[PDB]
């Protein structure tokens, strides 16, 4: 894991990435 | 504000960890 600033989707995506599911719950349908 | 917090200053995982289980 590189620590980094992380921002934007970033941020979301590797927290994500860490806790494992049941977090962030969002995709566009456009 | 997690986002300002992160892109300004370096998240540690301890901390990072704190806001997912």
């Amino acid at each position: 894991f590189v620590n980094q600033h992380l921002c934007g989707s970033h941020l979301v995506e590797a927290l994500y990435l860490v806790c494992g599911e049941q977090g962030f719950f969002y995709t566009p349908k456009t | 504000g997690i986002v300002e917090q992160c892109c300004t200053s370096i998240c540690s995982l301890y901390q990072l960890e704190n806001y997912c289980n």
